[PDB]
């Protein structure tokens, strides 16, 4: 089946109109020796059949809502308010405002996106979004790069290990070189920094879960002459000192955390918020305030000069779009909770978190690793293989043990709470994991 | 006049509740870690936040509301069929056991083979993100590939057309690459002799739209091929035009070793204001074992993420890609088969060369007019100015095309109405286009008028910028 | 929790202002022995805590797509594009449109509501849609009676049980008499009409699927001064000689059919088409064109004064309200398909519907019933007890074997195809109750 | 303008396609029963399909988009939380095996309970529908216990305030009984004494709501049972108002012996713009054996639907009744509870008495003004019409609320705003019918202006209808 609406006379007319005989002698000036391959996909179907084959693959998967697995995504509630909203087709079919008399819907959300952002991390001011978490790391880093005129890099191992790898890629791109400090007891050294150093990366909480005090690491930095880069969970700065508090010069992160379905780790959308002092250097889109010719307030793309800051040098960037969908239901997300809604959020899945720890320690042969404190995520040492526990336990009916790469120590499990997450819940998850064990 | 969401809020109004005992922060972190001032967020209850979005969003238009003939993005249709679809994979998480997500791995791995069909590639990677970033994914290939063969130190040119996008370019210079442009023809197609003498063993790779930025399908593409071929040169494709030929030309049959794609674009997954996208790459299979990590295999026990790729370039985000982006892409193929994109591909380019037989007799001119495929690029007779004729359509109720693109062509309009379009939609929208060409020239600068704003101070805007409520 | 938005200096405000001491005390002026009485309820959960339990609860069913139940609800395909439309808050959430000049997105729907059941039924006008298939009918018999002035009715028994039932309810009520035809051979046999009769009503297809020639009705209906009322499905309608071929005065029939989620029979909306020359009489809201001060093209509610024509003596009515947005689906169901697109449909589910009748009538012990031709439903005399047999199909994961009430005949199950039965689907079934039998 | 979706049609166009292969008629139906000409359906493309409703929703308002202060509508938030509730359900047939929905006659079965317990009824059916359905079931219940109790034919009149809707009468002539109006004292509420001699073996039932059409709680509701009982009249209870008094107050413990609730009024479920709608209808004991059937009870082997009752009216509407509609409400009752629900009524009382006080500011008066419950009515200054004052919200930007009702109030103005509006918004609404006032008579006599289309030609509509397209 096809979304074409002409019909035959329809086509008849426009082909005599543009001087053709056919569909085909549209392309009659292609080169005719591969016009027409036999390309090999499977036969039309109707969209009823289409949905039914979506729903038997469905069928083959054990859902993960209400799962125990973590590591940059989590199940946390998706509210349906923010769902139907951002189904409204005017948002979702709508493409980059280039035309704002028409797209003050969009430019504004986008504004009041920035603004959230901005106050979340504690800083000045906001980009409408990067691809996810990883890729917002890289621009980030690439800004400070720009910014001291250095190529020298230092990341805590507690970033995720995944950004960390997005950022090699983006550090191997541009020629600059990456240093890796590597967590000792579950947390991040303060580092001696020299002056090749343009920018040092640390994540809190820690990819482990660890609660990590970014002040000295600013200190550290700004001593070098090099600029701080935080990598913070937003949801966890609802309740957490913000990088901006601390004196960090970029902060960026993922927004799966506000809201966003897991969708097998697809939705996502990276925030970067830094200081009016770098603007020049803000890779992404920028909407500002501004005025139409009879005084009414509208919102507009600025500042677009930034283009020649970002390639005039080093470690250049070429960000030629954004998430906009998925910040807007970050936003969404944001203004439906409120400061305090998302504090509360953000403790009750601390609480079960912790509760969740606690019992899974009583578990034989079972040891911490992350230290205290953490936050809603935490890795365990367990007796067995991490994969054939993760395996085992989706046997019985639950997803958790998220596996944890060797490189942060042997037999490591991630584990994480939300605020659907209840004590009858983890109960019956420590049971599981009792009987695996 | 429409109030900000912060103007809407109220000191300690509250929204969603999704706790019923909400702890004491000093009794799960130690107080040193404690936010001190809460972030200024809104503060609005439920029906206030939705006033506020339903009001944003009839302050806005998209594809389900106005003709977008917006070039080089493709903005056609987006079926409600695929939103369903994708809430059926919602709640998978990326870490849980590949045993129990085989359902997402297999729509993956077979989104992969569709797409590898219909592009004539041997290997291919569906986690780059949307904009350049499967641009950027594709250079790095081409990098890693020279680099391999040793030849990375001499492999430091990368050639593009003068018609080529900013991105292309920009994504090679970032790549360390420096950049030569290479004029095009009267015809506005490539120029034989001045490719003849640009190639050589220092050219890594040259980058390359097919249909062009203009709309035009590169006659002596297999030329251009072979004379790649012969200087062991890396023929890249910028998918964004690939709407003109799903399904009548294979990237691949002409030569092209890797295939930037958007799903955003090509098949339906909508623009969403700017994002999220998908930009697959295919690949040749010389350049397969430089693709990012990880690709989705199948094996007779079933299918997995494959990590164990010694020469990958490694990863370019997180995850696996735009999960959901790629779910609808698949419906969108599996509901229209071969026949039904090749049909799209067919009406995408007759509306387009109808729409601009229409638009000359409006009086536009088109520089370069061979047979147009899905796009072509107008100009407005001397003495209009495109910025202020988009305006002008504004008011009209129409979205104005892509302006001032490609540079080559002044005053550009690049018209790309897409198959699903109607074709008295592409007539109405010409006698506007026409209508306007009517007006006085005042009308024209200060237009729109009845649009929620009229023009806007973009220079108040650049010299005194206002980025968040609180500035 | 709640959705409401006063905090609580709000609260304390506005009652200063309208002098109450407190929330309690604006409910001062009550007798105080009915106040706040100890009302159980359980206690407030949240959003996602509520969601959770519709998931527990809707995971305790069976779900029926591609279901083969028929007798007035049948699982066809549910398109998501009407769906999604329908869906759009301000159709969703709108009032009746007395105020028609902010609301002509409902109106002019609504007109063009009108305009595709007055088509479909093959008449000249039709209202804005009655509650349901059922209540249609009693307000058509009705609307029937105040117009020949009589009291008498003749029913076929070919109408659905349900419907009768309702009539029967409706007529008790304005004190009419109703008269029940039996069928013979599964077809409703030609009555003589006395002058006593204002209502002569008929279904095609019959409860049991069976086709009717409904032009002799007609006639029959008309000498002896009486209307003749169609019971008719809208899809049928898509294939079938309409109503209004056959002469009849009043078509009515359930919009399930239409693309509507079967909801456990909750989802409908009653149609209601007639002569323009009864619209004095005709029931419910009724949309015309017009014109605004300047010209512009407008829909209003119309013709009000019907109120009183329809009170004026014996079976009045007083349907105040309608069924809008199913309504609504409808339209937007009849125009995603158009004419052939419903022709198509209803076509599919016929030939599937004739291949399963053709295979169950394999089955030793199972005999025909309703006689040819029959349309996308029949019924089947089974060698036991029809709930019996629905229950074993139950239990094998089939939904088959719909029960047909003794007074049709003794062990008769309906069997119903849609367009969205293969085959490989109607095999399936039958072995399943090869099995069972 | 907007165009018609007839207009939008194009002969052979195509939109959705769900046959793959379709079938000859022919082959399947004899000549005699197949349709000779095809309905005039529109023929239009899914995009197109998409362009028009969508375009007609933003030509369109709702509680999602405005205020609206409607009377005796109860116009609060529908929270979009039960949009996903019930599309769990959407996947039921009404004749499946019971034994495989069990989950649906549960959650039937619950909210059976849930409004009993918030009524104070000991029996209820959730079959009839929206609008005067469940008056029409309650009424009929009604006539079954006095005409089995032999006293059909002396039982033949029903009392009705003289505020009352004229529903309530309509109803009840048309269930056979004649309506005798009662007036009300100049508080406005119930006249005692006039009552006192309008009671006796020859009434049937005393239909009212509770607060009344005024908004004002019948203080001496009490002696009204009192009265009724002494005389063996049941008192009928329309629940257009229970949202003033839900959790404060059980009309059972008030003396009504049936009452008619509506989901979509004091329960969120959606207006929808007309319907669909329930109307469930709860009882006491000694008329329970007369509610229509089927109703859901609870045995140890599940919950089943039974018809088992001899003296039931019979059924009323098809299948069980709205279920989805139930689904909602249900949703609704578990997340707000007893204090969530009292807390609505408290402040829905609130908003109503704060907006009274403001709009008496401006002269607007109120006729009858003892403590007002859920809404009030009142009445423009003199020298202006409700009418031109409610064209002037439309152009204001607000829905005025219901007009000209109740009758015994000239220029009527029935404003209810419900618990889920704020405090800001109900003094912008008080701001504009201020200052509409201060407009001139020719300004407010010619609104609204900006509105999609103006005053429409009411007389061309009733004198020259066009009810369709095809006219």
């Amino acid at each position: 089946m096809d979304y074409t609406p002409h019909t035959e006379e329809e086509i008849r007319e426009m082909l005599r109109r543009v001087g053709a005989a056919s569909l085909e002698d549209l392309f009659a000036h292609l080169p005719k020796e591969i016009l027409s391959p036999p390309i090999d996909l499977p036969e039309p179907l109707p969209e009823w059949k289409v949905l039914e084959e979506l729903r038997r693959l469905a069928a083959q998967n054990l859902p993960a809502h209400k799962a125990f697995l973590g590591g940059g995504v989590r199940s946390h509630h998706v509210p349906p308010v923010v769902q139907a909203l951002a189904a409204r087709g005017e948002f979702l079919t709508a493409y980059t405002p280039y035309q704002p008399e028409v797209s003050q819907g969009v430019l504004q959300a986008t504004f009041e996106y920035q603004t959230m952002i901005a106050e979340l991390a504690g800083l000045e001011i906001a980009n409408a979004s990067m691809y996810d978490g990883a890729t917002a790391l890289a621009e980030g880093v690439l800004l400070a790069l720009r910014e001291t005129g250095r190529m020298g890099v230092l990341v805590s191992q507690g970033v995720h290990p995944e950004y960390r790898a997005v950022l090699r890629a983006y550090l191997e791109a541009v020629g600059a070189k990456l240093l890796t400090l590597p967590l000792e007891g579950g947390r991040t050294p303060l580092p001696e920094v020299g002056e090749e150093v343009g920018a040092v990366v640390v994540q809190n909480p820690n990819f482990l879960g660890a609660l990590e005090d970014l002040g000295p690491f600013a200190e550290a930095a700004h001593g070098a002459g090099a600029l701080f880069v935080a990598v913070a969970d937003p949801l966890s700065l609802g309740v957490l000192k913000p990088p901006g508090a601390y004196g960090a010069d970029i902060a960026v992160g993922d927004g799966q955390s506000l809201g966003l379905p897991m969708g097998f780790g697809g939705p996502h959308f990276g925030f970067l918020a830094t200081k009016k002092a770098f603007v020049r250097q803000l890779p992404g889109r920028l909407v500002s305030e501004t005025v139409d010719v009879e005084g009414r307030r509208g919102f507009i793309l600025t500042l677009q000069a930034r283009e020649q800051y970002i390639r005039r040098a080093k470690a250049k960037s070429n960000i030629t779009t954004n998430a906009q969908l998925t910040a807007l239901m970050g936003a969404m997300y944001l203004a439906a909770l409120g400061p305090e809604g998302l504090r509360e959020v953000a403790l009750k899945s601390v609480e079960m978190a912790h509760k969740l720890h606690a019992l899974l320690l009583e578990v034989p042969g079972v040891r911490p690793f992350t230290p205290k404190p953490f936050f809603n995520e935490f890795a365990l040492a367990l007796p067995k293989d991490p994969e054939a526990v993760r395996r085992a336990l989706a046997e019985r009916g639950f997803h958790g043990a998220t596996p944890v790469p060797r490189e942060y120590g042997e037999n490591l499990a991630l584990f994480a709470a939300t605020e659907l997450h209840e004590e009858e819940d983890l109960l019956a998850l420590r049971e599981a994991l009792k009987e695996v064990l | 006049s429409f109030p900000l969401i912060f103007e809407r809020s109220r000191k300690g109004r509250r929204g969603l509740k999704l706790v019923k005992a909400v702890p004491k922060a000093e009794d799960l972190i130690p107080k040193e870690h404690l936010r001190e001032v809460p972030p200024r967020l809104p503060e609005v209850d439920e029906l206030t936040l939705v006033r506020h979005y339903t009001g944003l969003s009839r302050r806005q238009v998209g594809v389900d509301t106005t003709f977008y003939p917006l070039g080089s993005c493709t903005m056609k249709y987006n079926p409600k069929l695929h939103e369903e679809a994708a809430r059926l994979f919602a709640d998978l998480h990326p870490y849980q056991d590949p045993r129990t997500a085989q359902g997402a791995l297999r729509l993956m791995w077979e989104l992969g083979e569709y797409l590898k069909a219909l592009t004539g590639m041997d290997a291919i990677t569906l986690e780059p993100a949307a904009g350049a970033h499967g641009e950027l994914t594709g250079i790095l290939i081409i990098r890693a590939y020279h680099e391999d063969r040793g030849e990375g130190r001499t492999r430091r040119v990368v050639l593009v057309p003068d018609s080529a996008h900013g991105s292309n370019p920009a994504t090679a210079s970032m790549a360390g690459y420096q950049v030569r442009e290479i004029p095009s023809g009267p015809e506005g197609e490539v120029d034989l002799e001045a490719l003849k003498r640009e190639l050589g063993p220092h050219v890594a790779a040259l980058m390359l739209t097919n249909p062009n930025t203009l709309g035009l399908f590169e006659r002596r593409i297999l030329e251009i091929s072979r004379l790649c071929k012969e200087a062991g040169v890396q023929l890249y494709y910028d998918g964004a035009n690939l709407n003109a030929i799903m399904g009548w030309a294979r990237p691949g049959d002409m030569g092209f070793d890797v295939v930037h794609l958007n799903l955003h674009k090509t098949f339906t997954v909508p623009h969403g204001g700017g994002g999220p996208g998908s930009g697959p790459v295919g690949v040749k299979a010389h350049l397969a074992p430089y693709l990012p990590v990880p690709l989705v295999e199948r094996g007779e026990e079933g299918f997995y993420l494959d990590f164990d790729r010694p020469k990958s370039i490694g990863r370019v985000r997180s995850f696996y890609g735009n999960f959901l982006a790629l779910v609808r892409a698949w419906a969108y193929i599996r509901t229209l088969g071969l026949e039904g994109l090749k049909k799209a591909a067919a009406l995408a380019v007759l509306n387009a060369r109808y729409l601009k037989e229409l638009l000359k007799e409006k009086g536009y001119r088109v520089p370069y007019d061979g047979p147009s495929m899905h796009e072509f690029v107008a100009q407005p007779p001397e003495g209009f100015r495109a910025l202020d004729l988009a305006k002008g359509l504004l008011e009209l109720g129409f979205h104005p095309p892509t302006v001032y693109f490609p540079l080559i062509v002044k005053e550009a309009l690049m018209v790309e109405p897409t198959e699903t379009e109607a074709k008295e939609t592409l007539e109405a929208f010409a006698e506007a286009m026409g209508a306007l060409l009517k007006k006085p020239k005042e009308w024209l600068e200060n237009a729109p008028y009845s649009t929620p704003v009229r023009r806007l101070d973009e220079l108040r805007a650049n010299k005194h910028p206002k980025l968040t409520y609180f500035d």
